[PDB]
């Protein structure tokens, strides 16, 4: 739901979500969901947001439904933020606990120091169950087992009564007697002198040395009981492994694009050159987390959203298979409702009209080579 | 006029209970507003109170209606807990939306989402204020024990969730499994303003050294919002607007 | 009768309603509310935003038109019964105003807090702003200004000029709406994360101690209640 | 602005009119004079005549710039006619990256620039014709130093 | 690149830029490169020769929505006029304002006790008047702007 | 007579001076005049800077002594007729000002602007500059004292001391003449480029709205036209 | 002396000395003495510290009781 809102240009031209997979529909409570994929980090990042020199790889829910139990970019564990480089490809994977029951969207986000969340492709997850049930059980190196659902939370409830049982005892104490108005007129008649006396002080000298002899001696039991605690734990996570995917055997040049407005279409012209030994054939545009597919060329089997996913979207002039060593033009549009629906038509209101996506070319065999994209994006409107 | 004596006490005793909750909820209102857009990311989340920055930081912005509050009641009334006021209704209004928002509305546990305390140092201010009544003893002295006393006595809360765990090959404070497991979409990871470590940071300083920047700012904030309370206590007539 | 229970409709009226809205808000946050571009969403927040705003305006104005006409004239020729029974009427006031500065300063802002740190920003008009600073807000501003005009059409005190610390803690407290949209610009364009000790997020920090002038006011409302009944019992 | 602009901008150097013209504030000053002397209160002036000086601004100024909107396809990438105009009337010590100007971010909401930014423009306008006033009521003091 | 670029320091490029003469004279024409923090670098510059006249200068470019206009005094007429309009709306309210006596006798009015006869009726009518024509024009001056020229981006 | 002609002789003076220096430089803004070290542009500005110094130095000088020894000793034997005329010459000397305040202050100084948005800064002593900073600055700078210099001597108003606004409004304008150099340290060190809304580049508009002042030097004038000369017709 | 007190991880990762060779061990007065050595430039730069975009190669001494005649980087004073 986050999305829909993002400009148009930096959805489509931040980072790029592919061979994303979800590892159930539906889980049961305390059970564990993995989210899969790949994020290409586009090479015309702009300017605006700053560079994902300090990035965190959040997901997506309404609230602690799930807990992010594990995360990974490459094959590392980031519990913290990390440094991404842009023009580089890396391959996440996070782990999810069922907390809640109910139907959640679960996104993907990479947030940024300076440009904010960048929400990714998102599936709703089913969970039944009751919330009761769930458990965190964590055993900290102390040789000590306990459950994050509960734990400290007595003694945290406990120590802020005290604190503001004390309080609202030093203004009942000041309280009993007449407050405002009395008081005011004895201080301005005249000299007051009066109001504060003994054994005032003396409650005052009392509530002061129990106040400090208090803290003392609690810091004293924190001390001495749990006597080993380490810092918070903060600090980016440099040096993180990239993907190291081949050269792509197609390139790709942009010669003019335009879409419809009003409209739900985006046209597009292509001048493809296949190199490699194998005739390749288009088969999806993924632009910003919609995938336009071509039905007689590549179908999802991942399970994508069904609002994100145009199976027959992908138009081509021309999809016949490519020789290598041949270059041809062809006119590609990319048609679907949702392109609408997710406010991909709104970039008409946006200052940087500039768009990229991911050309996914399949040849007989089945592997793929990926491609990008990158090019003026220019409406039409008669 | 008034009939006789005792209606006059039971008018005056209405009169109190009745402004009490007035400047009681209005103050409230206010500080928390100051609270939780000056301190309010750090006061949120357990792993976010670290050591070095909640130290440094919460204190010197929290001091500020205290101050005024003070200098107003008590110069005026000879009242002396309007520190005392100001904390109690800020941790009040930080509770209930605790609770009935954050744990409530979302999910976010309680041990995870506990705001930070402060009746130490409310109490060590307002009776500083009271006995030896100088403001500026207040500004010195009751302003460091504001400052100071901050972390420890916000400690027992924090310090079992500072036991160490390895979690998954990492060193993690329960604290920070804490802040990875309950996903908060939009506090992301790095813009959690805690200690990450300086070349010039010398073992077992980093508690104290910020305390004592705490105090220190504090002492000034003290010292200016006194003079802001003053202003603000006036009772000027505008002949025109 | 003096004090008369107004008071307990003051508080009542105010519990209720915004109990309501509590619950309203956390049964459709979500499902129908998550989503800014949703059909849903529209008929759901949309209307409701629509509606809250005129019927804040409406109340605002006939409030500020009746009690404005119903003036007192012959200020001067007051009992003090009846000047101490106005004093108290006008103090109910004031507990209604810091109770509505309360709700929309407190629970619903920190509330807008959580309900940011729980998904994405959407849009300048996400539901939780329509409860508080499309609400809450014309609701203190409404209330505040009403307890101004009451204690200038009907106490002594408060005529013969504007009270400066009175002033403000009406005006600063609505000095919070023409801000409601200082950060949003300080966001499309300066902080673009979710934050709340952030820079541009103090146009409600600098004028959140506006609401300071509420101890002024105190004192002068004592100093209007000690006119004819300081006593006698008090001063001895 | 307009002497500067006709015998400088155009005369002295060659940009054209249509390219340097100045922006239009006469409405939300009138509309701020009208508010002062209307219900004369300073503080209902710093409300209500900041907020319309501060948000009929842009609105006001639009029928000089919308023609300048008008989007081109020029060689190839998408460019309004204000644009085209400052790539070609060349302005050798204003660089175009110089130019501080809407950009976009991850928070920007469609149709929202023009109105958050006008609330908040009457917002700093309220703060700024507030302390100004007072400036100004310094200003005009009749105070004689007797020493200098 | 008609907007700021990224430049690798390192790297070599070629650049190409078109150029329509527009004034008759000889012109240094030179290249830099401007930089976000260090200002403009002067590159080497020749100088050209241009004859004619600036009279025979055009700009002709075509927008999205089918019209040809020329930069050269394209939206000319309609900046001049509304500009001319407001100034002269400014211009009224000063001379309104100016008609009767101005400093002297207004300033010994407001000091010499209350004045309370400076603004009265129909001062107060003409200024409501011009709050809402201002109001009313500004109004239907945008809604004339997007009902003609439909598309703006 | 009261006020004579002169009005008509400072307004020209200074219309002439102005419209052949704009010619000036609109001839010799290009073709000797682009160029910092070409020798052409020594000849053409720098010897023009040198006299126009010299000259702006002996005239502050001339006018500050005869205008200082010309002082009127006997001020409270003044009849109120010649009061009047000195009122009126003051008035005349204020539009002096103000002519010199509008050209130095708008049409050299965005002359400047433009100057710089047409090619590249190249010294600290472009011709643009001698035009402005180094001309129409002492220009105004020399009228404003010369307007303070002839109140304190010829009106009893303005004696009895100084006059705080007056003497605002005569150092400000005058102010902007040691900070010519302040933003230019922020530049060869600072801004690196060309700009108007830059910081250091604002040590001219703090002291821009010094001259804000003038309003109080009306007030001040206009309280010394009304000592004597107030009716009788005004205030009836 | 300086060290031993900066943060731990943070010594253990800025830095790589290694190779280091030093000419003498006692010299006269006015006389020479080298140090020699590399320093792999860590990966793993923490955040906290600034990248080494502007470093500076000095000789840790109590105040000039050598004077540094000569420091090369490479090859390059
Ligand atoms: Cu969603
Ligand atoms: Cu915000
Ligand atoms: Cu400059
Ligand atoms: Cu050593």
């Amino acid at each position: 739901h986050g999305e829909k809102s993002q400009a148009a240009f930096m959805r489509m031209r931040t980072i790029h979500w592919y061979d994303l997979s979800w590892s159930k529909e539906k889980v049961k409570i305390n059970e564990t969901v993995e989210i899969k994929g790949k994020f290409h980090v586009f090479e015309g990042w702009p300017e605006t947001v700053d560079e994902p020199d300090v990035a965190f790889l959040n997901v997506g829910m309404p609230g602690p439904v799930f807990i992010r139990k594990e995360s990974y970019i490459g094959g590392q564990l980031v519990p913290r933020s990390v440094r991404l480089e842009i023009g580089k490809t890396y391959d996440f994977r996070v782990v999810l606990k069922a907390r809640r029951p109910g139907d959640w969207h679960v996104h993907t986000m990479m947030n940024v120091q300076g440009g904010g969340p960048i929400i990714g492709p998102g599936k709703w997850i089913t969970v039944e169950g009751s919330m009761s049930e769930f458990r965190n059980p964590v055993t900290t190196l102390t040789g000590q087992t306990v459950d994050l659902e509960n734990y400290n939370e007595g003694n945290t409830y406990f120590w802020h009564a005290f604190w503001f049982a004390i309080g609202v005892a030093w203004i009942g104490y000041w309280s009993r007697r007449p407050i405002f108005i009395p008081r005011l007129l004895m201080v301005d008649a005249g000299r007051a002198d009066e109001l504060v006396s003994a054994t005032d002080r003396k409650v005052a000298m009392g509530f002061l040395a129990a106040t400090i002899l208090i803290v003392v001696m609690a810091m004293s039991s924190a001390n001495s009981k749990y006597p080993i605690t380490i810092p918070l734990q903060a600090g980016t996570m440099r040096g993180m492994k990239p993907l190291e995917l081949p050269a792509p055997t197609v390139s790709v040049k942009v010669e003019d694009a335009t879409y419809r407005v009003p409209g739900r279409a985006m046209r597009m012209k292509l001048t493809i050159t296949n190199h490699g030994n194998s005739p390749i054939r288009l088969g999806e545009f993924y632009t910003a987390s919609v995938r336009f597919l071509d039905s007689d060329v590549y179908k999802d089997t991942t399970g994508y959203p069904e609002d994100l996913l145009a199976e027959d979207g992908l138009s081509v002039s021309d999809n016949s298979p490519l020789a290598p060593g041949e270059t041809r033009t062809v006119d590609v549009t990319a048609s679907d409702a949702a392109w609408e629906v997710y406010r991909l038509s709104d970039i008409i209101y946006d200052p940087d009209s500039r768009f990229a996506g991911l050309l996914f070319f399949f040849d007989a065999t089945g592997n793929r080579q990926v491609v990008q994209i990158d090019a003026p994006l220019i409406p039409s409107f008669m | 006029a008034v009939r006789s004596h005792a209606e006059a006490v039971q008018v005056s005793r209405t009169i109190d209970w009745m402004a009490l909750f007035v400047v009681f909820f209005v103050i409230v209102g206010s500080y928390h507003i100051h609270a939780m857009l000056t301190m309010g990311d750090w006061d949120f989340w357990s792993d976010w109170k670290d050591r070095r920055l909640w130290v440094t930081v919460t204190p010197i912005v929290l001091v500020t209606f205290p101050a005024a509050v003070q200098s107003y009641l008590w110069e005026r009334y000879r009242l002396p807990w309007g520190a005392t006021v100001c904390v109690l209704g800020l941790l009040l209004g930080e509770w209930i939306n605790r609770y009935f928002n954050f744990w409530g509305w979302t999910y976010f546990p309680i041990n995870f989402v506990f705001p930070a305390s402060l009746v130490p140092g409310a109490i060590i201010l307002d009776t500083v204020l009271m006995l030896s009544g100088s403001y500026l003893f207040t500004a010195i002295v009751g302003a460091m024990g504001w400052g100071l006393i901050f972390y420890p006595g916000n400690w027992p809360i924090i310090a079992p969730l500072h036991v160490p765990v390895e979690y998954n090959g990492m060193l993690m404070s329960i604290a920070d499994i804490q802040g990875y497991n309950y996903v908060r979409t939009g506090t992301p990871e790095y813009i959690r303003m805690v200690e990450k470590g300086t070349l010039r940071t010398f073992g077992k300083d980093v508690a104290p050294v910020s305390a004592f920047f705490s105090a220190f700012m504090s002492i000034l904030i003290y010292f200016m919002w006194h003079f802001i309370g003053r202003w603000f206590s006036n009772e000027r007539f505008l002949q025109s607007t | 009768l003096l004090d008369k229970k107004w008071l307990t409709f003051a508080l009542a009226i105010y519990t209720v309603f915004y109990l309501w809205v509590r619950w309203y808000e956390g049964v459709y946050g979500w499902s129908a509310g998550l989503d800014s571009f949703a059909p849903e969403f529209e008929t759901y927040w949309m209307n409701f935003l629509y509606t809250e705003i005129v019927l804040e305006i409406v109340t605002a104005s006939i409030l500020w038109g009746y009690l404005w006409k119903t003036r007192d004239r012959n200020l001067a020729a007051l009992t003090p019964r009846e000047e101490l029974r106005r004093n108290f009427t006008h103090l109910v006031w004031l507990v209604a105003y810091a109770w509505a500065i309360y709700w929309g300063a407190s629970y619903f802002t920190e509330q807008d807090g959580t309900w940011h740190q729980t998904i994405v920003r959407d849009t300048d008009f996400t539901p939780s702003h329509i409860i508080e600073f499309y609400l809450s807000y014309p609701i203190y501003i409404i209330t505040g200004f009403a307890a101004f005009i009451y204690a200038k059409t009907r106490l002594p005190f408060f005529a013969k000029g504007i009270s400066l610390p009175y002033l403000v803690l009406v005006v600063g407290p609505f000095m919070i709406l023409p801000n409601v949209g200082l950060n949003e610009w300080g966001h499309t364009f300066w902080f673009m994360e979710e934050l709340f000790v952030a820079p541009l997020h103090y146009g409600f920090v600098i004028f959140g101690w506006l609401a300071l002038a509420v101890m002024g006011t105190l004192t002068q409302t004592f100093y209007s209640f000690a006119q004819g009944g300081l006593g006698q019992s008090l001063c001895e």
